[PDB]
């Protein structure tokens, strides 16, 4: 393994050096509009956020092209850093792009970029999968004339036909979910222009200071507003409790995640959901659908067209629906501790209190490891029993998203 | 008519072609028009695939749904491009403000919905306006409903005249008129203030 | 006049220098003309552009087309007309209303022949919805000759009934509905 | 929450902004200081006056409630194979005196 | 009867519509699931509601289930004579207050 | 009570100019006008808007009352404004001017 790692370190430091000697136009200090745009913020900036914006602005101002990561939980405000850095790059006359893995994120970041940067002569545009081929082929792709100052786009921005006119800044979000070809594409763009990535998965700090020279990474641990913990209930699968909880979440015009990973039966499962709450708009979503149907369904769930989303864990862990603050985990025994924590985290992030229901089947005796596991998450605790033991797993795939090697052979 | 591209195969033309040459096109609330247009395209798509699905059509070769796509809905961008290519300018009128827009010096009339104090404040708004010498007018779609407003005007320190149809109000007196108007308009550039009875009672009487 | 009750009030509204500025800007036919104003101002701005000549006005939904269409009838009378939207989709297996189709073809012929007084006054403002704006149409529809009936015209009967039959008129023994 | 150490009691009252650490000596408190959750180190710039640790649940764990929790706990015993979220476990732990969720 | 019984009871008759009410567009044919789905979605696009008539009372619940399978975005409820008046009248009160989408 | 709600400019800047105009007329009469903005960094923006609308503005000292003859931009927690003609007072919130709620 010691001989298998220096091969990775070689690419790392070689990228740092090629970045160091590369010629890239630095960015001047903030123009007068930047103060008004920063003070149009609806909320209040956080100390970790202010230090992050200072570090990002300084790295943009330094002649070395920027390669900085932003680590923080989903619901801590790094997107504001994205919009402010993009604005700063616009003020120096350089158009910028934002690369997202899914089209839903292109729409969300598109609307945030509209609202934050409105009132200024800045045309923001996005190229998702569902942007019609007329506007796509004409307005978005044909914007090599300085027509767009900032473009939010999915992987379609990485095909050969694309071309930029004075690309100044790249903003990456959830870089782990991209394809391998798209990953090597983005890394190819890293050396030429300033990049700025955002991540929801944390990294071990030993790696943070171990690879600090090649790639600076700023952490945000100050919550912007007290996001009180979701209320977890471990119990037997009773239909009346499920229906009551779903109707309570529907009372505040909220939405709910229902998790049934067995794709074979997911349809039937959703039907049973409609048996409990007939007035609920219930839909299904799983990875076996083609992306053209899946992303449309998830779009409908984000646009509040549906009330309850029955989906698999792959689909649920990777969505940022702020209106959804109730989770139903059918057959909670089958899931690992880490997966359960990930599932729970995707609810109760906004100003609303979230609820989670880890349910085990009552027709079969629960196993010993399911009894122990469910017991660890039962008494909600941040102790060393497993929340920290399974947090490291949340940092493993984070490392895999940071460094190039994915193989776990030498790790094992 | 659903089978028109297969029964009468003639390259269709848009509505903007029938307009006289040079006649502009004024799209009101362009964003709602855009989103709605997308909804029409989705709906017509669904009805085309559903009513003419090879599972439901018949036994031999299908109806070539691509051939029926011709008479289908034309997207917003294509409608704008064809209208511009026919000599018809594509002009817009939105409600949301824009820095790069010709913001008209026109504001909506004050609706006193759910407030008789605001209603007396509307009558008194017309009172102060006509005491200054400004043009005031009340448009009432109801036949004979203008007379009650007139009585209340002469009753509440104002002057009301049943203006003959097709006439503008004179300064100093409120000119109550019969005609079709939903919501009133306040123009300080023309010193004109137009109130509809919808603004007075919160009722749309089309 | 009796047909247009609020023509003078809209004249006085058009004395405003911003509407006059819209006249001046629209006189030389600019590529882009973006106007911002309240909803109640539609009838004004439309009546503004109509000062330069005929125009099309596309409202969002049908209800807005009816509202604004009536508001413009208060100022132009029969000179302003409405192009109704189909009750069905272009490929739905249901024919739209015979009255809607009749209004559409009649308005298209009024646009083609503005001087034909039997069809109505020449057109000033044509209000429609997004549906009829997007949904295309066969160009040979205006060429279909209607059946003109006047007291004193020289027409043979079988030509009249045969022509109506060709115009998708349903032959019954007692007229009850349109068509 | 609260942690017990030799001569030092850490406690986080539900109404206090920062958790407070109190140093006892003999039979009276010797010092008081508010600390931070992150580094677990004390914050000297936050002055700590008298703190009032109010209860954290809308009930008191007396002997009577344990008695009635034992009478109710007698039915639905389920001594073996105690399910986590069911009422034999809940009432069993209430008779044992420890607070549990949904109490 | 209106003329014969006019001595003991007076009858008015309103034959003139209030406005231009249009005759509904009726389509007869084979039951195609895609056509029903597209139609119900079109009615949902104007925030409208729909009557789905299924006289078989033993399968009316199953019928509503299949309807929700055809259109998942629809809020469908059942209402029949075998229900007690107290539940049926509340179902109608919900359907009138736009709590549901398809009856 | 003799209390009227505030005029809420939906976002159309002609309504905004009209609101600032009624403020100008009210302070020209001698009445008290106050613009309450809970947001941090938005009071100076309201001062600039009033300056472009040709109105005397002053960021009020926290805890004071608006001086007669000058509009007082004040930093305080308010959702929607209130017009009290009996007290010769007009209070307009930043929310009414920008259509947004600052929590
Ligand atoms: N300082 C803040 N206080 C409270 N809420 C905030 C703050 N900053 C951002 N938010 C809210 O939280 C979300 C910001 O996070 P987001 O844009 O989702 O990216 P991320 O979740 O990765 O931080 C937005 O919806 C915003 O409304």
């Amino acid at each position: 393994a010691r001989r298998a790692v220096r091969e990775i370190a070689s690419e790392l430091v070689a990228l740092y050096a090629k970045r160091q000697s590369a010629p890239g136009h630095a960015f001047g200090p903030d123009t007068p509009w930047q103060a008004e745009m920063e003070d149009a913020f609806g909320f209040t900036e956080t100390i970790d956020q202010l230090t992050a914006i200072q570090e990002v602005k300084s790295d943009m101002e330094k002649p070395v092209p920027m390669d900085r990561v932003i680590c923080g939980d989903v619901g801590y405000g790094k997107t504001e850093i994205a919009v402010r850095a993009a604005f700063k790059a616009v003020q120096d006359g350089k158009q910028v792009a934002v690369l997202v893995p899914t089209t839903l994120l292109a729409d969300q970041h598109l609307q945030t970029f509209t609202n934050r940067m409105a009132g200024f002569p800045v045309t923001v545009k996005g190229l998702s999968r569902f942007t019609d081929p007329a506007e796509s082929r004409a307005v978005i792709e044909g914007l090599k004339d300085g027509s767009v100052d900032v473009v939010i786009g999915t992987h379609r921005l990485l095909q050969t036909g694309v071309t930029w006119k004075d690309l100044g800044l790249i903003i990456v979000d959830e870089e782990q979910r991209f394809g391998v070809e798209h990953k090597e594409h983005i890394k190819s763009m890293r050396t030429h222009v300033d990049v700025l990535t955002m991540s929801a998965t944390p990294i071990p700090r030993t790696l943070e200071m171990s690879l600090a020279g090649i790639r600076e990474m700023s952490t945000i641990l100050t919550p912007p507003e007290e996001r009180y913990p979701v209320l977890t209930y471990v119990g037997p699968h009773d239909d009346k409790q499920v229906a009551a909880a779903l109707r309570r979440e529907l009372l505040r015009d909220g939405q709910a995640f229902y998790i049934h990973n067995r794709v074979r039966t997911i349809d039937e499962a959703a039907a049973r959901v409609r048996q409990l709450v007939p007035e609920a708009r219930v839909v299904v979503a799983h990875g076996q659908m083609n992306e053209e149907t899946l992303e449309k369904t998830v779009e409908g769930f984000w646009n509040r067209e549906y009330d309850i989303l029955v989906c698999t864990t792959i689909v649920e862990t990777g969505l940022d629906i702020s209106n959804a603050n109730t989770l139903i985990v059918e057959r909670a025994d089958t899931f690992g501790l880490s997966q359960l924590h990930q599932l729970r985290g995707r609810v109760g992030r906004s100003r609303e209190r979230g609820y989670a229901y880890f349910l085990y089947p009552p027709n079969k005796p629960l196993t010993e490891t399911a009894y122990d596991r469910l017991a660890t998450i039962a008494q909600n605790n941040e102790l060393g029993a497993g929340m920290a033991v399974a947090m490291k797993d949340l940092e493993i795939r984070g490392a895999g998203n940071v460094l190039g090697a994915e193989q776990s052979g030498h790790v094992a | 008519e659903a089978l028109l591209p297969l029964l009468h195969p003639i390259e269709p033309t848009t509505l903007t072609r029938h307009l006289p040459e040079g006649a502009p096109v004024l799209v009101c609330d362009p964003e709602k028009v855009r989103t709605r247009a997308a909804d029409l395209i989705k709906t017509g798509r669904e009805f085309l695939e559903a009513s003419w699905s090879t599972a439901a059509v018949g036994g031999d070769a299908p109806i070539d749904l691509e051939a029926l796509g011709a008479s289908g809905f034309v997207t917003f961008e294509e409608a704008r491009e064809a209208a511009r290519e026919g000599g018809h300018p594509w002009w817009t009128l939105s409600q949301l403000s824009d820095e790069s827009a010709v913001e008209l010096d026109i504001r909506s009339a004050p609706s006193a919905r759910g407030s008789q104090h605001n209603l007396e404040e509307i009558f008194a708004m017309l009172r102060a306006h006509v005491a200054t010498g400004g043009y005031a007018a009340v448009v009432t779609p109801g036949i004979g409903t203008a007379h009650r407003v007139v009585e209340q005007l002469g009753e509440a320190d104002t002057a009301a005249t049943i203006l003959e149809p097709g006439t503008a109000p004179k300064a100093g007196v409120v000119g109550v008129l019969k005609g079709p108007l939903c919501s009133g308009v306040v123009l300080p550039g023309a010193n004109l203030v137009i109130i509809t009875e919808t603004d007075l009672t919160g009722n749309r009487v089309t | 006049s009796v047909q247009t009750p609020i023509a003078g009030l809209v004249e006085l509204a058009l004395s405003d220098p911003s509407l006059q500025d819209v006249i001046r800007r629209a006189a030389d036919r600019p590529a882009d003309l973006a106007l911002v104003g309240p909803a109640s101002a539609r009838v004004l701005v439309a009546a503004a552009l109509a000062q330069n000549g005929p125009l099309l006005v596309v409202a969002a939904t049908g209800r807005e087309a009816d509202e604004l269409t009536a508001e413009l009838r208060g100022v132009f009378g029969d000179s302003v007309a409405l192009f109704p939207s189909w009750e069905t989709l272009p490929h739905e297996r249901l024919s739209p209303g015979v009255e809607t189709v009749g209004a559409r073809l009649m308005l298209l012929r009024r646009l083609a022949r503005p001087d034909d007084e039997t069809l109505g006054a020449p057109l000033r403002v044509v209000v429609t919805t997004t549906r009829s704006l997007l949904q295309p149409m066969a160009p040979d529809l205006v060429d279909i000759e209607p059946v003109t009936l006047s007291v004193g015209a020289e027409m043979e009967f079988e030509d009249v009934v045969a022509r109506l039959v060709d115009l998708s008129y349903t032959r019954v023994d007692m007229v009850g509905k349109r068509g | 929450e609260f942690a017990v150490r030799g001569g030092i009691l850490d406690v986080f009252p539900p109404t206090a902004e920062h958790p407070v650490r109190v140093e006892f000596w003999g039979d009276e408190i010797s010092e008081m200081r508010a600390f931070a959750i992150a580094d677990q180190r004390s914050i000297p710039e936050v002055p700590v006056q008298t703190v009032v640790a109010v209860p954290c649940r809308e009930l008191l764990m007396t002997d009577d409630v344990r008695e009635r929790a034992a009478a109710l706990a007698a039915e639905h015993p389920t001594t073996e194979n105690t399910v986590p979220g069911t009422v034999p476990d809940m009432l069993a732990k209430l008779a044992e005196g420890i607070p549990v969720d949904g109490m």
